[PDB]
């Protein structure tokens, strides 16, 4: 069953979707969703 | 001169100020999801 969620999708250079993040899953996904990147560097980030 | 005075004076210098952080979704829209969806169309103002 689909629920009201916010997701971030990574689009390939050919146009396809290659990765996804459910922003409500864990604090790491919330950190990734606060920025716009699938790769987070070392540090402390304030999250929405 | 035939004498001298040992003078101690104070100089007050600011060094730092308070570190503040802002959540855009709480400030602009609060908790309403309609405003959050409409704010998603404004791009990367809040990342900046
Ligand atoms: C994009 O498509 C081309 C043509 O089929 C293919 O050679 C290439 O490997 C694709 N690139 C990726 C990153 O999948
Ligand atoms: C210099 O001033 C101090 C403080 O008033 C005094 O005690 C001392 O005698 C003075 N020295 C001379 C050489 O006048």
């Amino acid at each position: 069953h689909l629920k009201r969620r916010t997701m971030m999708f990574k689009y390939d250079e050919n146009g396809t979707i290659v990765d996804a993040i459910d922003c409500a899953l864990d604090p790491l996904s919330e950190t990734k969703c606060t920025l716009r990147s699938f790769i987070v560097e070392k540090g402390i980030y304030q999250t929405s | 001169p035939t004498n001298f005075t040992i003078s101690v004076t104070t100089e007050v210098m600011p060094v730092s100020m308070t570190k503040t952080s802002v959540d855009c979704t709480m400030y602009i829209c609060g908790d309403s999801v309609e405003c959050s969806t409409l704010l998603l169309q404004y791009g990367s103002f809040c990342t900046q």
